[PDB]
RNA sequence: CACGGACCAAGGAGUCUAACGUCUAUGCGAGUGUUUGGGUGUAAAACCCAUACGCGUAAUGAAAGUGAACGUAGGUUGGGG
RNA sequence: GUCGAAUUUGGGUAUAGGGGCGAAAGACUAAUCGAACCAUCUAGUAGCUGGUUCCUGCCGAAGUUUCCCUCAGGAUAGCAGAAGCUCGUAUCAGUUUUAUGAGGUAAAGCGAAUGAUUAGAGGUUCCGGGGUCGAAAUGACCUUGACCUAUUCUCAAACUUU
RNA sequence: AGAACUGGCGAUGCGGGAUGAACCGAACGUAGAGUUAAGGUGCCGGAAUACACGCUCAUCAGACACCACAAAAGGUGUUAG
RNA sequence: GCCCUGAAAAUGGAUGGCGCUCAAGCGUGUUACCUAUACUCUACCGUCAGGGUUGAUAUGAUGCCCUGACGAGUAGGCAGG
RNA sequence: GUGAUUUCUGCCCAGUGCUCUGAAUGUCAAAGUGAAGAAAUUCAACCAAGCGCGGGUAAACGGCGGGAGUAACUAUGACU
RNA sequence: GAAGACAUUGUCAGGUGGGGAGUUUGGCUGGGGCGGCACAUCUGUUAAACGAUAACGCAGAUGUCCUAAGGGGGGCUCAUGGAGAACAGAAAUCUCCAGUAGAACAAAAGGGUAAAAGCCCCCUUGAUUUUGAUUUUCAGUGUGAAUACAAACCAUGAAAGUGUGGCCUAUCGAUCCUUUAGUCCCUCGGAAUUUGAGGCUAGAGGUGCCAGAAAAGUUACCACAGGGAUAACUGGCUUGUGGCAGUCAAGCGUUCAUAGCGACAUUGCUUUUUGAUUCUUCGAUGUCGGCUCUUCCUAUCAUACCGAAGCAGAAUUCGGUAA
């Protein structure tokens, strides 16, 4: 038997916490062979249970899809039993950590109204969304994910980073964060120009002035999906940031 | 067999969806518990 | 990709038909009116029993679009468009 | 799966044909600026020998 | 050691129509087509015929529209007779 | 197997086809049931099987190109037949010679690239990346990242001068 | 399993390889006479139990290419060097 | 070089068979011979091509006559019956 | 739905269903209202159920896995 | 007696609605199914010295990036090595010498390039308008990309010149629909004006299954038309692997290369098995084992006769003829 573990994504940021994770877990105790792929990899193995095994831990800690199939090796006559050749295909989830999503309009409405327009927060056996400009969560399961799927707008490698020239921390917290109305600029920008952009962050305690974030920019972008080009463009707003880029 | 009933069919004798059937549905679905507040056995 | 605000580029324009300069902006389509033909056409169409007539288009595989500019000389305010490729960024040199 | 067998008996079965010359060829290729004075001298030697 | 056939007789399968393409025969020929109809009849035949209409004589443009001789209807190269 | 009953059975009567009835087998509904029977639409459609009826004469192939939800099929070009038409030995030709071009295969030479070199004496440059967490203020770990000087071995065999 | 050039079979009979779609010869109207190809000439079987020089005796010899199975390693068996 | 061993498979069997041992085996050479629908010559049939003949004889030239070459064939095309 | 009697029927309401005698505008059609216009029309406000939010429910569908630390050494079918 | 202009009923509108209806559920493929895209493309090699040439052959790549990394011009020489200079060393900055490209040219690979196509500096928008011809894939159709001019207008340079994007080879898209730009041109057909709509000429929004349908499963209750074009048992071919025979036999067997066994590698056989194709049967060749019964092979377990041993006898071993 064999898994073959897929993800439709350049930079395999899931994937490679998955192959960062497998050496603590020690869930390699029954590979023979590692094979690479396309933009996956294979494990092989010498029975069916440890594949099983090897899907059962993957499914506590990837969003995945799998099936199973067969070809026969050899149908072995007096007992009719024959013996088997079985391949697993597990799929993860193309939504990485800090991904730009556009949800579907029903899904969206389904997950607790959430606004549309979302980073990805959290990879688990369950993907978890934010609302940048509020403090809002969803989650979607695999299973509801793969009905009608859908794949994120901006990758993380087309982060820009920004200077934080203002944090005015008057928002709304959740825990382990607050909202607030923090005045960037583009570091190809000042220098060169003067203007700046409002933002409603979640970032609102984790930077302070002067320190650089790195974030999304929508409007010099140029996208092409239908479900972004569904949404009301007065509402998308021209930043978002999506994490601090501490230096060190 | 699923011909017979919303319950039918299987390799197993189970129900498969939930039983609890809404208000709302029509005649045909109505095969189960009807508007059910509660189920299940309070304490005994 | 940037582009500047302004680039002498040749008019068409009956009084200039020389080089003047442009002020180039980014195209964005139209509001796309109800009483377009084949709008008022569909509707007469979707309208009874039958369901979805036409079809519907699912399986997109674009990422980008083409970037139209609009120039307008500043002369006589005859305008042209330009087409450059696909690119993911697009602004304007200020 | 692209067998190339016959195909050349085929094509020598009703011969490979030479294109077939002939004197003045055609001047839509050749230069502009060439052809549109070519026929007025084309023009002009006629009606000098038209009227010799 | 693929499929059909035990044998015999009779029946049994590229037809007709509408609109067309190439080629051929015929009639007339910048015209052509009598037969929707009328007259007539030895009576579903044959014979005779007006007006229209079809195609052709002119194209081009989305359309409004415009609409084919500088010249022994042109010059050169071959060309049967 | 059961045999005094949830028993067996006659007659009457009710339920009719996407309907009935079912102590539930998709069972039964006139030898028909995972949707009865009869008539019509109907000579339903089939890129799929089978058949396709006299003789002789002359000429005679293709299983290949391109596109197709295309691979048991079409269109398209090719091969082939028929009708000829303009001419009358021209122009030509699956051929050779002479002159002049293009090639980089055989042969010929050739020596190095790191993984597999049996890696020695080891170097210790400590060069970070990636991922998780991180009111990121400060930063932790999962880690991986370099052998180092000469130089091994008979051809592994890269490549070109001709 | 997949290609390159040519020839062929498919579409093709005839002489030969016992027989065989593809090999050798040679391509076909109906006959007569002559000469040959590829293959053969003990007998079946048309044709030399021809001629000339050698080798081999096998208690499963060997005899028409494709072709219808054969190696490494031995034998003072025999012959030649 | 030849022969032997190495060389084992299942119905009874295959230089085609009988059989062959100074071969009817093997290597090589020289002749003679056998015979295909092939080559050569002749006759006839057909097809194609070229040429002659409306002197005017059966006004017919559809014919008649002279010469040469050629003839395989599935799917298929055409022609004469 | 389970299938006499005896004896039990544990822990989960996150998910999917069902339900509500909970908040109230977040979305929200047709009609109606207002504004611009010569008008066709366009825009805006309001906006019912439903959805979304909040609660209940497992003899409803169903589910019942792991890691670290507790000193000399061990981590308990213990405690964090 | 109750209810009362509310229910009811009629018509539109939103929600719910597998209870029901109609459908669909790509292709290639060493079977199908995963996986992959060999489905639109690019470089080297397969590929066998013009061109053409296949495989789910191999090594990689594309769906991007750039207002400069486009265009013109001017200066200059790169990687690397050696010799020197306070801190300064392997390795910061400066100077000289050698330096045919061993550097760089956005990105795969291949080609190309030295007063450059590289590195700096200056000025710019030829990355423009009009449509034709041509090359590649090719039907000599489309799409994409290039080539050389013509008529304009420009840029750069003292000038000759060069420039119609990127040094060259890839970097992308029809009809219908919507929308923009232009003459402000044509039409709305009884005649007008203004909105509105429809046209013409060039673009954009997209079909990546890339010459371009809008689409989930299951059938062990299944059905039809066919297929040995193709899996199923049997055979045919094949020997990787399964078995046995010889060949050199390191050593072990008490220093006893063979009375036996065991290395590396090596030649080869039989179909009595694992595998590989798909050749025969898909208008059916009844599918495992056992019972029954006959015959054949030898690669001999026993019996017969020999020979050889660390064979004294006894018992064993090994070998020969032998079915
Ligand atoms: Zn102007």
């Amino acid at each position: 038997a064999t898994v073959q573990i897929r993800q439709k994504v350049p930079h395999k940021r899931t994937f490679l916490f998955l192959e960062q994770l497998i050496l603590k877990h020690n869930a390699h105790v029954d590979t023979i062979s590692i094979s690479e792929a396309k933009d996956g990899l294979d494990f092989f193995y010498a029975q069916k249970n440890h594949a099983v095994k090897m899907i059962d831990f993957l499914n506590a800690v990837v969003p995945i899809k799998h099936k199973k199939s067969e070809e026969l090796i050899s149908q072995d006559t007096h007992t009719g039993a024959s013996t088997y050749k079985f391949s697993y295909s597990v799929e993860i989830v193309p939504i990485c950590k800090d991904d730009l999503v556009v949800l579907p309009k029903k899904l969206a409405k389904s997950m607790g109204n959430i606004s549309q327009f979302v980073l990805c927060s959290k990879i688990s056996n369950t993907v978890q969304f934010m609302d940048p400009t509020t403090l809002q969560t969803a989650d979607l399961s695999p299973s509801v994910y793969w009905r009608a799927p859908f794949n994120a707008l901006a990758d993380v490698t087309q982060l820009v980073e920004f200077i934080v020239l203002d944090v005015d921390s008057t928002g709304i917290s959740r825990g382990n964060r607050v909202l607030a109305d923090i005045t960037v600029a583009r570091t190809s920008d000042l220098g060169v120009n003067d203007q700046v952009y409002y933002v409603r962050s979640h970032l609102g305690g984790i930077c302070h002035a002067g320190d650089s974030v790195m974030g999304y920019f929508i409007a010099n972008s140029n996208y092409n999906s239908d479900l972004f080009d569904g949404l009301n463009i007065d509402y998308v707003p021209d930043v978002v940031l999506v994490k601090k880029l501490y230096q060190r | 067999n699923p011909v017979d009933h919303p319950h039918g069919g299987g390799n197993h004798q189970h129900i498969g969806k939930a039983s609890t059937i809404s208000r709302g549905a029509v005649s045909g679905q109505k095969a189960g518990l009807i508007a059910a507040r509660r189920t299940g056995l309070l304490r005994g | 990709v940037n582009v500047p605000k302004t680039r002498k580029t040749y008019c068409k324009g009956k009084t200039c038909r020389k080089h003047t300069q442009h002020k180039v902006t980014q195209y964005k389509a139209g509001k796309a009116s109800l009483f377009a033909q084949g709008k008022r056409r569909y509707d007469r169409k979707q309208s009874g029993f039958g369901g979805q007539t036409k079809p519907v288009f699912h399986k997109k595989a674009k990422t980008t679009k083409k970037v139209v500019l609009r120039l307008e000389c500043v002369k006589c305010k005859t305008r042209a468009q330009l087409t450059l490729k696909r690119c993911k960024h697009f602004e304007l040199g200020g | 799966n692209h067998t190339a067998h016959n195909q050349t008996r085929k094509a020598h079965r009703n011969g490979i044909k030479k294109p077939k010359t002939y004197k003045y060829p055609s001047l839509k290729g050749v230069d502009p600026k060439f052809r549109r004075n070519h026929k007025h001298a084309l023009h002009g030697t006629a009606k000098a020998l038209a009227a010799a």
